[PDB]
DNA sequence: ATCGATGTATATATCTGACACGTGCCTGGAGACTAGGGAGTAATCCCCTTGGCGGTTAAAACGCGGGGGACAGCGCGTACGTGCGTTTAAGCGGTGCTAGAGCTGTCTACGACCAATTGAGCGGCCTCGGCACCGGGATTCTGAT
DNA sequence: ATCAGAATCCCGGTGCCGAGGCCGCTCAATTGGTCGTAGACAGCTCTAGCACCGCTTAAACGCACGTACGCGCTGTCCCCCGCGTTTTAACCGCCAAGGGGATTACTCCCTAGTCTCCAGGCACGTGTCAGATATATACATCGAT
């Protein structure tokens, strides 16, 4: 299935995944087409923050649904 | 892993904490104090060739050459104090002319 | 055997007895009256036609009758004044905030009946967070002038001494509640007559401030990790705080959102700041620094006027320098 | 004869802070023979706070205080502070 | 056509401080050193770029001095510098008694 | 041979120093000034090289001796 | 009465002074200038008794070498009296800030 | 403590000036040396507490401010 | 005798130096000569003083050095204010120095 | 608690110049703080002629040549001979 | 010019104190003896400096002409010096308080040495792209009008 | 001021060359790994820094006077600047040389180390002679009468 990553800063990316991956292979998914250091990158899905080792099927994420991205300062 | 990554320095810690041991500076060498003090020579050299590439750029070069670094050092007022007796190949002046000196 | 001003809005007057007595140098309760039927007859237009009527120069602080005399012939004409609010003349504005003139009045008023001894404002550790300076009365009412706030805005200051930044700037705008958290002492416990003079003296003076609340304890204790994320603009005066102590204050500003706007005297960030791969780190990839304009006629005691710096929490550049990796 | 310098360590330095940069092999020698110079100021000064404490080891506590004689005032602020947080770095590895 | 006396010479100025290159030829100044060396010991031979070493000094050391020469000068309100100057300022430093 | 310094070398260092009017009585003073200033230099230079058992003088020991007289020179390999 | 033509007392006290020893600043208003400038570098600094004479002596012997300095500056500008855009000038000679 | 750069007085400057041979002092000069001795004064007295620092004592001896001189370039005999 | 200074004529400690040049982080290793060989010259400098400072004390008639004399010593010389240049005397003083213009006319 | 000096070689070096003359004591730490002095830019020259030529000795070899450097024109031509004289004279004794 | 007295030079005596001389007491100088290790010299080495030709081509050198500038001086308005009265504020020496500087105590974690393994660093290969150079164009002052 | 008139930017092309990747081979950097000894806290103690304070008095201080000196201006006399012609030597290319620096080697004799011996130097100790104060002449000089 594919996501929608909607950031604070009014940019949202088209980002697609399976419903099984981790948020980790999502965040070196992120520095693929966006580059942002995934160490200083900070992620919350609807008040629950993904984790980097965790998967979408812990946080059970619908298709085409939105996720919250936050810059954070390491 | 080394001990520049185990610290996130760029400078050797290798080749410093031999050179305190053959200038005979003291006796004995504390283990830590190798890391400190190349993370001192790392930030004035990121401070030089920070105000190096500024001025590189205005005269529309690519490489950093001697009179570009003449530039950074004589403008800068807090490197100007510390290289103050120092003299520096192929660097010219910089260009300032008095005030009395220019015509009416 | 005291002395009585009458409240010209009807609030409780306030006595002072006698012999008057002297709070510092340039600030006693004698010559404080002198001015309080000044700033009042600025405050109602017909009573200041009262006192150009039959006042004199020939009143002298040394005679308790004639400093009376003045007094008696203050508290005649605010009898004149309430009956004829009685009629057809409006009464005076009482919800409005109080003009710089009379912010002038009331503050030191509060700092002088509240704040007893000055000394013990100066009971301090040096070279800690501990130690004691305030703040000018142009440069609070300078940014009056210059910066800008609402009441989804909450001005909040980090070591507020007895609190005038805050005084300065609750009676200012219309923030919905202030905060002024104190790990100093002496003027902390100043700060609890600190409050209860300041909302009285809004009361017979009768004008408006903002919710405030000047509190002693941690800036850096855990709660308030949570408590600086919900700040808008934050006023810190990090002259001597020490770094590490202002590390702490960078660890609690790694939580904070768009628009935090803070004004303080060491900078955090370089005015020349430049973001590269070295500093990722640092604090000035998020936030823009501008130099407020130091207060003209103000030397201090190193020679240069008192600086505090404007920044501006501001996230654009950040992913715009990530983007210019990408580019070209 | 294998000679030593510190030719390609400024490189790497370099390029952290202007990718888009190289330098020339005449200021290169001058970044060379500068970073063998304050080097032996401040290894110099060391030896010199030890003998006045009668004490025979350079610590890290040395450098950390002559640093802040040997350098200016506004300089000597951020590197006494940059080298803290390394052996900071340092403690945890 | 003809210049005003000294318009040249606000350019000369122009041109030489953004220039780099030396400006005593090599070969007179390098016949200078060896004669101040024979009077010390006989037949020593100088190294190509240890001679280099003493032009990048001797000529940024006399810079330096016109530099500081020219202080005196615009201080006794005048223009031109005089041979009382170097005699001056060379002894404010106390590199002359 | 102090001679061969000319007069518009002379000339051309002092508008690098920002001079822009030069006296006549110049030539003879800051030719002396510099006969002086060699006779500082080499006679430390040689005793370097009177030390290592050498006559060839190389290019570090003019380095070490304007590092020892306090007029220290990069971008010669210190 | 009597009058001295104006020169010739202090011609006298130059002829009186150098040739004594004794500390031309007093003892005491020196010791609250120490202990003020030192007292925003650290507080509680107690001095011993040789080392604010320590200061006292390095701060006659730096200004007696400034006034001898800016005396042949005014001088050198045919003046008698010095002015302080000579003090301003020997200080950008020597190099300092 | 405040302001006592006032103490150095005005014939304190007039002494130190004949010392040196001058004939004739300006008016201005006493505003001038009272900028020179405290500036002097404050790269002297740095260097000198921050050797009382490392030490870890809080009493300044007079074996630091000549330690303080000799790294200035201003060697004092007479004081150890 | 059994001491390395009467061996040599000497006054000042051969055995002491032999001690500072170790104790103090200049070199590893001292060869013979070098203890004997600096010890006669920080002799000669020594008496070069006291020299100059007896011709500058009995002028002014007094029987002991004081410091007033030492500073006369090395001012009113060549190669000693070459030496020492950079060193402010305690209590010392200045030299009688007027200067041309400045004597009245 | 030993507090050395060269105090008491004065005294036989005073009395081999002017014999009818004293020292004060104000006078006696100068040449006290003298000779520390000249000793440590002595000493510590030969610390560079050292390494600088890639050495680990010193003889007297390197004591003369920092001698040629430091002291001025004629004071340096006599120190080398008197110092030289009191080689030899170890030497055959 | 010589009073003139003022400041300074030299000289008187004397009580204070600051060396100068003695005790003996204690860690360093001296001997010597043994082990090892850096240094001296030889031997060759292959570079790199001295040397000197030969022609080009800027750059130094000669000279003269015009004028802006330094030099001597006057005028004149004022600011700095000398002195007399007046008034703080150092300087003394006095006494107490105590913080802390200095010394020893007493065990100890930190650093060094030895040995083990190997990966980062350096020298020599290639090679590109940046400036050097070229000869062409717009722009910018200089001086005469 | 407004033109005009060379200067110099600045460029659009290209051509050598030196910097930036690339190779690989060795030796310094990391590893344990055990140790010994310098260093840190602990306790103690007197040292003098500090506080302070009354008591005389030298030392600043305020001011009136006035005169010599900074300062502005004038000019006038001529020295540097600028330009144009004429000549010398720097400069590059050069090639051949050969001395001296540089590395290897080989071994020796000097230095360190250790245990040993003692006495010179250091701190106390009493005693004393140079000096400074206190005054008293002796000189001589600076500006007026």
């Amino acid at each position: 299935m594919q996501i929608f990553v909607k950031t604070l800063t009014g940019k949202t990316i088209t980002l697609e995944v399976e419903p099984s991956d981790t948020i980790e292979n999502v965040k070196a998914k992120i520095q693929d087409k966006e580059g942002i250091p995934p160490d200083q990158q900070r992620l919350i899905f609807a008040g629950k923050q993904l984790e980097d080792g965790r998967t979408l099927s812990d946080y059970n994420i619908q298709k085409e649904s939105t996720l919250h991205l936050v810059l954070r300062l390491r | 892993k080394t001990r520049s990554s185990r610290a996130g320095l760029q400078f050797p810690v290798g080749r410093v904490h031999r050179l305190l041991r053959k200038g005979n500076y003291a006796e004995r060498v504390g283990a830590g104090a190798p890391v400190y003090l190349a993370a001192v020579l790392e930030y004035l050299t990121a401070e030089i060739l920070e105000l190096a590439g500024n001025a590189a750029r205005d005269n529309k070069k690519t490489r950093i050459i001697p009179r570009h670094l003449q530039l950074a050092v004589r403008n800068d007022e807090e490197l100007n104090k510390l290289l103050g007796r120092v003299t520096i190949a192929q660097g010219g002046v910089l260009p300032n002319i008095q005030s009395v000196l220019l015509p009416k | 055997l005291e002395l009585r001003l009458k409240s010209p809005v009807g609030a409780e007057p306030a006595v002072y007895p006698w012999p008057l007595p002297v709070y510092d140098k340039h600030h006693d309760a004698a010559h404080e009256i002198i001015e309080t039927i000044r700033w009042v007859c600025e405050e109602i237009p017909d009573l200041k036609l009262a006192m150009e009527n039959y006042v004199l120069i020939d009143y002298d602080t040394k005679s308790f009758e004639s400093m009376q005399r003045l007094c008696d012939k203050y508290n005649r004409a605010i009898d004149s004044i309430h009956q004829l609010w009685k009629g057809t003349t409006q009464p005076m504005k009482l919800n409005t905030r109080p003009s710089t003139g009379l912010l002038r009045h009331i503050l030191q008023q509060v700092y002088n009946h509240s704040v007893t001894d000055p000394e013990k404002l100066n009971n301090y550790e040096p070279f800690s967070p501990e130690v004691y300076g305030e703040t000018s009365f142009d440069l609070v009412a300078q940014m009056i002038d210059e910066i800008k706030m609402t009441d989804d805005d909450l001005f909040v200051d980090l070591g507020s001494g007895v609190g005038q930044v805050v005084l300065q700037v609750a009676a200012a705008t219309n923030c919905k509640h202030h905060y002024g958290v104190e790990k100093a002492d002496i003027p902390a416990k100043y700060a609890e007559t600190m409050d209860r003079e300041f909302r009285k003296w809004m009361k017979w003076y009768g004008k408006k401030h903002a919710e405030y609340t000047l509190e002693r304890g941690d800036f850096l204790s855990e709660e308030w990790r949570e408590r600086i994320a919900n700040t808008s603009v934050i006023f810190v005066n990090n002259f001597a705080f020490g770094p590490e102590v202002d590390h702490q204050l960078k660890e609690r500003f790694a939580n904070m959102k768009e628009g935090g706007r803070i004004v303080s005297s060491k900078p955090f960030a370089p005015l020349n700041f430049r973001i590269n791969s070295r500093n990722l780190s640092d604090i000035g990839t998020i936030m823009r620094v501008v130099e407020l304009s130091p207060l003209k006629g103000s030397v201090s005691w190193t020679g240069k006027p008192v600086s505090y710096y404007l920044h501006t929490i501001d996230r654009t550049i950040l992913e715009n320098y990530f983007s210019s990796l990408k580019n070209p | 004869t294998r000679k030593e310098s510190y030719a390609i360590y400024v490189y790497k330095v370099l390029k952290q802070v202007h990718p888009d940069t190289g330098i020339s092999s005449k200021a290169m020698s001058i970044m060379n023979s500068f970073v063998n110079d304050v080097f032996e100021r401040i290894a110099g000064e060391a030896s010199r706070l030890a003998h006045y404490n009668k004490r025979s080891t350079i610590t890290s506590r040395e450098i950390q205080t002559a640093v802040r004689l040997l350098l200016p005032g506004e300089l000597a602020k951020h590197a006494v502070s940059e080298g803290t947080k390394a052996v900071t770095c340092y403690t945890s590895a | 056509h003809r210049y005003r006396p000294g318009t040249v010479a606000l350019r000369e100025i122009r041109r030489y401080q953004k220039s780099t290159e030396l400006l005593i030829r090599k070969l007179p100044f390098q016949r200078l050193v060896r004669e101040i060396a024979q009077d010390f010991k006989t037949d020593l031979r100088f190294q190509s770029s240890a001679v280099m070493a003493l032009q990048e000094a001797s000529e940024a050391y006399l810079v330096a001095l016109f530099e500081d020469t020219n202080l005196c000068a615009i201080h006794a309100k005048r223009v031109t510098i005089m041979p009382k100057d170097i005699q001056l300022a060379r002894r404010i430093r106390g590199e002359r008694a | 041979n102090i001679q061969g310094i000319t007069k518009p070398a002379i000339r051309r260092l002092a508008r690098r120093g920002g001079v822009k009017r030069i006296s006549g009585l110049i030539y003879e003073e800051t030719r002396g000034v510099l006969k002086v200033f060699l006779e500082n230099v080499i006679r430390d230079a040689v005793t370097y090289t009177e030390h290592a058992k050498r006559k060839t003088v190389t290019a570090m020991d003019v380095v070490y001796a304007l590092k020892r007289q306090g007029r220290t020179l990069y971008g010669f390999g210190g």
